[PDB]
């Protein structure tokens, strides 16, 4: 279990500020 | 000093049996140090048991935390309470 | 952003030669078309009408043309075959 090396979890700064949540804006055919 | 260090891993094992108790990302989250347990948040800034007045070895039991945490009392809790409907 | 422009698009000879359509120009809910019904200020609603994803899928763009005390009327017929 002590050769078990683990998985770091990067968080992006710009990922973490501000991101909203393209076809869906029709003009775009 | 750098700021953007990970200090959170995973394990690849999927021990989720007996855990749902502890803090699960949607696996389990192992940090790199400890957590921290704080008894109560606000401070009572007065009460000479903190305050230290320079005026007059003694001991004092009080009980629990919850002297110096600033609690209201139950007569307005049931005043509003009242007040609600 | 996101306004469609006001022109070019003339879907016009698919539907001469829809073969579902009643043109006798070539040979060779429950509503159609969104005129009484409001789609709540979103456009890609009426993308859900079976008979306008076929005027923007199968559309075109167009270019505009551009340009007595007694009238006599003179009736006209056309017949022509071609192709």
């Amino acid at each position: 279990f002590e050769t078990m090396v683990a998985n770091p979890i990067k968080v992006s700064r710009l990922q973490s500020n501000g991101v909203l949540t393209i076809h869906y804006s029709l003009a775009n055919f | 000093i750098m700021i953007d260090a990970a200090s959170s891993f995973v394990l690849p094992i999927s021990i989720t049996k007996n855990v749902d108790v502890l803090q699960r990302t949607d696996e389990i989250l192992w940090f790199r140090g400890p957590s921290v347990i704080v008894n109560e948040r606000i401070i009572n800034s007065g009460d000479p048991h903190l305050s230290l007045p320079l005026n007059r070895n003694e001991k004092e039991s009080l009980p629990g935390p919850f002297v110096l945490g600033l609690r209201p009392s139950a007569k307005f809790t049931a005043h509003r309470l009242s007040m609600l409907r | 952003n996101q306004l469609i422009p006001q022109a070019y698009i003339s879907n016009f000879h698919n539907r001469l030669t829809n073969e579902d359509d009643g043109i006798p120009i070539f040979t060779m809910g429950n509503a159609v078309l969104p005129d009484l019904q409001d789609q709540h200020h979103n456009p890609f609603n009426i993308l859900r009408y079976p008979k306008i994803r076929d005027t923007f899928i199968n559309g075109k763009v167009v270019s505009p043309y551009r340009l007595s005390g007694e009238a006599i009327m003179i009736p006209i017929t056309l017949d022509i075959e071609h192709m």
